[PDB]
């Protein structure tokens, strides 16, 4: 008659890691890192991700020819970017305080694009027309930005032009405009008449002189003169002024922008499918709730905390000793 | 182990007993079998799935968090975002894997203890009325029957009931 | 005859948690985590912190007309700010690298307010009065910063001026001054005459010229106009030379300054008090040798390190069981 | 209990028992009461007091930290003070939080550790002089007295003397 | 000692045993010395060995890393810098110096369970065959020669042929 | 016939530290705390730092007469400034952007300096000497830098210059130049004569034109005028273009820059030797396998994690008790 103590033992193949041993078979465990990713970029709160293509985001809110596609775009739960995401920026020139305005657009669920300086009405004094180029074509025919409007002098007379809007709306208004730098002094009268020509911008607490910095250049895109575009964000009931004798590459349309929280900009390739998600990577979706992740850093949503592990293995039963 | 019980004095584990992780296994007149003892269990089970959500609820889930561009003339900036980035994964990687192995050591060494202090409820409860054969066994010297040897894992084994087992003694 | 065994006891009720088990009431315990505070902001190492109230900044060094209660200051702890520190720039305009100016302060214990360029001495061939507006008024009289000089033209004829302070104060000077921006070509002429005027300012480290930006904005508190406002740290033996042809806002007093470390600036709505102590948060003083506290973030002083627990309660004796 | 004594086989504690961690309670002829360990009690409040003062060593206290203000064109800038912050917070907190339930599981097991060891110098001293009933007591043979009574908690009994079996 | 043992009630150490952390001593007919348990000290040095090498794995080594330069109208981001490479310098100096504390403290209760074990695993093996004297010593009542000795410290002592114990009167 | 089973002891007077004990004793254990140090600087894989000596990283690249023994070097495993570093920019003036392009050589292991407008071939029509000034004088005359040609007029003569590169270099090129700006209108004839000139720089990515401003500052060196300093990093096939009607400090030698790991700059009195390293810090090399180091935080190489503690011993042992 004996009665003998012990303990568990089973079929489990499950190891873990100690400070004085490796590899130790255990009889149950959890693992705390999540490695398996959806591989799609889902929906986020039922709304489905704003795709730019081919299209960065200096050419999708300027308004690029070839991102025509993203002119219905109004409301989005992400930005995604890609690898042929390149059309942006079709006039040579710098974007000023461009990767600021990509954070802002973070912080962004959705917006209103209005016309607010209509092309039609606008500029009686001044040419519409004439401003397009072959560094921003469509069709194989010269274009131009879809949302900004370049004023030439009509016919060889330039008047010094002042025009303003106010913000009406009940949101911030992203306002979008640009100044030409032509490649040598006879081709800013070509264009502008007028040798010192200058833009002054200026609202509330926005104010800002520009002068044609004249200068020979290497051509880019076949254009041997350079535009820098600019923006700021005018706030309910604020008036922005545009005073320009030249060189101005006026706003045509804005956006009213509705701030939300939780949001930014990734780039990736993964395809996108209609399927809703709590956690986005550029990899993939995550349908974990496990508190670690190997997948990738960037993330948007409830996700848990990247890190570097290959393996965080966690006991919870004991040594397994089968022996039989 | 730390204890001596697992992987020590006790050899190996029962692949027989599957209602829990410790237990007790009787030979008797009525009979063999395995009975894992429930309170020992159940209150280790208590506390490994408080270690388990102890250490889940510490690490707090990542919200959005995506990454910033940089101009060609912000070097400085975008290589302190980077030592920061870097810096904190460094860290968490460290905290998690460093956590998980420590935790694991200790939890080992749970089970270690709780399989020596069972031994020694029992070894305390027979007293003369068994002896030590070695392998976490007692050799019985009064004969007990099954509803004897429930009262041995039930902590209620009435040892003064047998002083037949100092006749066998000799 | 017997002898037993066994551990202290008590009518302890403190619980500490661990690992394996929450809530395990222990006959002894110490608490880490300091949770309660004055609800003052007090002095340290018996000097006061200065109130600045309803300005900011901005409006205590410029010298805006309701910050008068601060012209006295000379030395302080540290610095608060209040929900209702508006009153800063009054005429309207960008305080350029402002941010900059406030984290210099930050690290400043005292200076000596002295008046660099003596209004009634300085100015022999410029007008040193009429240098007033509306915008800047207090108890509805048209009024000025009270360490700026607005010059204008003394008849028709504002010339060319060239002022040179040579600093001679052992200790850093904090030098301001500003540029006016005229709304129109006849404002410029009016103030100035001098529709080409220019700001020339150089030190030994500084070298920058200022032309006007002449055009039509919204306006802010009556003014289309705009005032821009620079400021730079002269060093001891270094001379800062002023050189105008119009539109300088000169400075009438500057600051030698004293540096000391573990001070700065904090926001704050709590009451000054008449106390000393030696960590001060946004809510209060703490008198408190613990290693932790929830108070606050924002610290000044030697204080206990701000951590998000609401609980730190360390065991120190052994588990209590009376057992009724 | 990780040593099985506390809230183990000597199911409770004293509150008869008020100068010591760790203690005895005896019989005698001369009467009852308690009295205190100062060996193992002093060891204890000794290591407890270093660990207490060593984890709050680890904690350096901070100094002046003052937020900083940005412009609306260093979002960024300012976005990564905040990741900054947030960072070191998240570290601290958990650092903190951890270190306290870790060392609280340790520091109970070295209650029970002190426990287990003190009922075991006792009882390597006495062997056949007294038996071991439970709940952490023995029950004595050769009738001890208060003066016998002190050598065990003194560490001093003289097993052999006795033999009154 | 966390088991007693070591600085318990083994009193103290032997600057006699040599070769291992821990073993035997022996009073014989024939005569005396002392021999280490290779198993438990073995099994020690794989341990500890293990426990070092993974605090240094965890450890990644620091690569280059040096300083920027700002100039006097970037106070702002220089102080980040700071606050940056002094945040992170406060975490790592807590880590080591913390893991260090708290291994060194398993490390010497590790020794302390070690010993702790090798004394009840003979006495679980002599069982009547002797008896415990304290200070961590058996009096055999059999008379134990060397290779019985040497059976004892081999995990194979007999018992119970020498069963003639009953010199326990 | 007796058994003992005891533990180790020795003669070791090592200490640990626990979280319960302080100095404990034991038999046998480890330093992870690297404390030995070269106080030499030594070459990393063979490669050799580059010292800088007297001169900073501005002499270095702009030449300054003082450097002259750098214009050899063509690759380092890292750069080294001195607390005699002084010899940077001789003639005053802001060196644009000057922190960033210190960061820009942090990754540059080597580079291949080369004339990339030579001086007795590229200037037909102005003159290439005469562009010195006391206030770079060495070893007796007025000098100037060795990598920058100071242009002035040929005979009351400055005619409109345009010079261009284009990047044959396949990787990026590092273009230096400087834009003066002299104290008074008199200076600026004698120089350049012509009243009113400009500069202007263009390629792919870079437009600027820049105006003399004349202004009398604060005597630095000697010098009232003062000079600008610009570079730039022109891409491979991209193209450069200078015009300038004076005013031009003309790059004369450019860096194509071959980027590489694991560089960067540090601040050292330590001497040089020829002796092999893996690790480097200001104070010294470093030879060592321990995880920790408390020598320094600025670290070359690959090196053990810098912290500062004074002690970090781990037991590998148990409790030393020789009690013989
Ligand atoms: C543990 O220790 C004991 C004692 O050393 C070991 O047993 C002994 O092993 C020796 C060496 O083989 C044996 O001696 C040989 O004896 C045989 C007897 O027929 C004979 O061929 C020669 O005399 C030869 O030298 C010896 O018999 C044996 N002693 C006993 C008491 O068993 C044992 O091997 C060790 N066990 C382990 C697991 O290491
Ligand atoms: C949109 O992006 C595409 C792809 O980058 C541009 O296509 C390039 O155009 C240049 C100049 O005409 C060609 O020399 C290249 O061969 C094209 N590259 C590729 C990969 O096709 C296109 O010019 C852009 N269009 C606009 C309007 O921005
Ligand atoms: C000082 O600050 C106060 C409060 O901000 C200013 O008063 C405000 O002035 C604005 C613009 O005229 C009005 O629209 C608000 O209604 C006023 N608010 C209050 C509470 O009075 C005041 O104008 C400032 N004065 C100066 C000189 O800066
Ligand atoms: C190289 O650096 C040295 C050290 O700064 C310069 O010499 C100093 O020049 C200043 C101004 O002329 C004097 O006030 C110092 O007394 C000088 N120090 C020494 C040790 O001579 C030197 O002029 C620099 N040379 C160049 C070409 O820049």
């Amino acid at each position: 008659d004996t009665i003998c103590i012990g303990y568990h033992a089973n079929n489990s193949t499950d190891t873990v890691d100690t400070v004085l041993e490796k590899n130790v078979t255990v009889t149950h465990s959890v693992n705390l890192l999540e490695d398996s990713h959806n591989g799609k970029l889902c929906k986020l709160k039922g709304i489905a991700p704003l795709q730019l293509g081919k299209c960065n985001i200096a050419g999708w809110l300027l308004g690029n020819p070839e991102c025509d596609l993203l002119l219905t775009a109004s409301s989005w739960s992400y930005i995604v970017e890609t690898s042929n995401s390149e059309n942006g920026t079709c006039y040579p020139g710098d974007f000023i305080d461009y990767e600021e305005l990509r954070e802002q657009l973070s912080s962004v669920s959705s917006f209103e694009k209005f016309e607010i300086f209509p092309k039609t009405s606008s500029w009686p004094n001044h040419e519409t027309t004439k401003g397009v180029t072959a560094a921003c074509s469509y069709a194989g025919a010269s274009s131009f930005y879809r949302n900004l409007l370049w004023l030439t002098k009509k016919g060889s007379s330039y008047p010094k032009l002042s025009k303003s809007y106010v913000n009406n709306k009940g949101k911030e208004v992203l306002v979008l405009w640009g100044v030409h730098h032509p490649p040598t002094g006879t081709d800013q009268q070509s264009l502008y008449q007028n040798a010192d020509a200058y833009v002054s911008v200026g609202s509330s607490k926005y104010n800002r002189r520009f002068t044609p910095e004249i200068a020979a250049r290497p051509k880019v895109r076949g254009q041997a003169g350079r535009m820098n575009y600019y923006w700021t964000l005018l706030e309910p009931g604020d008036t922005i002024t545009f005073e320009a004798t030249g060189n101005l590459i006026a706003p045509w349309y804005a956006f009213a922008l509705n701030r939300g929280s939780g949001s930014g900009i990734i780039t990736s390739d993964a395809p996108v499918h209609d399927c809703n998600t709590k956690c986005q990577t550029p990899h993939g979706a995550i349908n974990s709730s496990l508190p670690f992740q190997n997948i990738h850093p960037v993330t948007i949503g409830e996700c848990p905390k990247y890190v570097r592990s290959t393996k965080l293995r966690m006991a919870t039963g004991l040594r397994n000793i089968p022996a039989r | 182990g730390l204890f001596g019980a697992i992987a020590g004095f006790i050899e190996g584990g029962w692949t027989g007993m599957i209602d829990g992780w410790y237990g007790y296994h009787h030979q008797n007149e009525q009979g063999s079998g395995y009975a894992a003892d429930q309170k020992s269990t159940q209150n280790a089970i208590d506390g490994i799935t408080n270690k388990v959500n102890s250490v889940i609820e510490k690490m707090n889930t990542q919200f959005t968090a995506v990454g910033k561009e940089f101009n060609n003339l912000e070097r400085r900036i975008e290589n302190l975002n980077k030592k920061v980035d870097d810096g904190f994964l460094d860290i968490w990687t460290y905290n998690a894997e460093l956590l998980v192995l420590l935790e694991n050591e200790r939890t080992l060494d749970f089970h270690d203890s709780n399989v020596r202090n069972l031994y020694e409820k029992v070894k305390s409860q027979l007293k003369n009325n068994a002896k030590e054969i070695g392998n976490g066994c007692f050799e019985f010297y009064h004969k007990c029957d099954d509803a004897c040897m429930e009262s041995v894992r039930n902590g209620t084994y009435d040892y003064p009931k047998y002083s037949e087992e100092s006749k066998l003694n000799r």
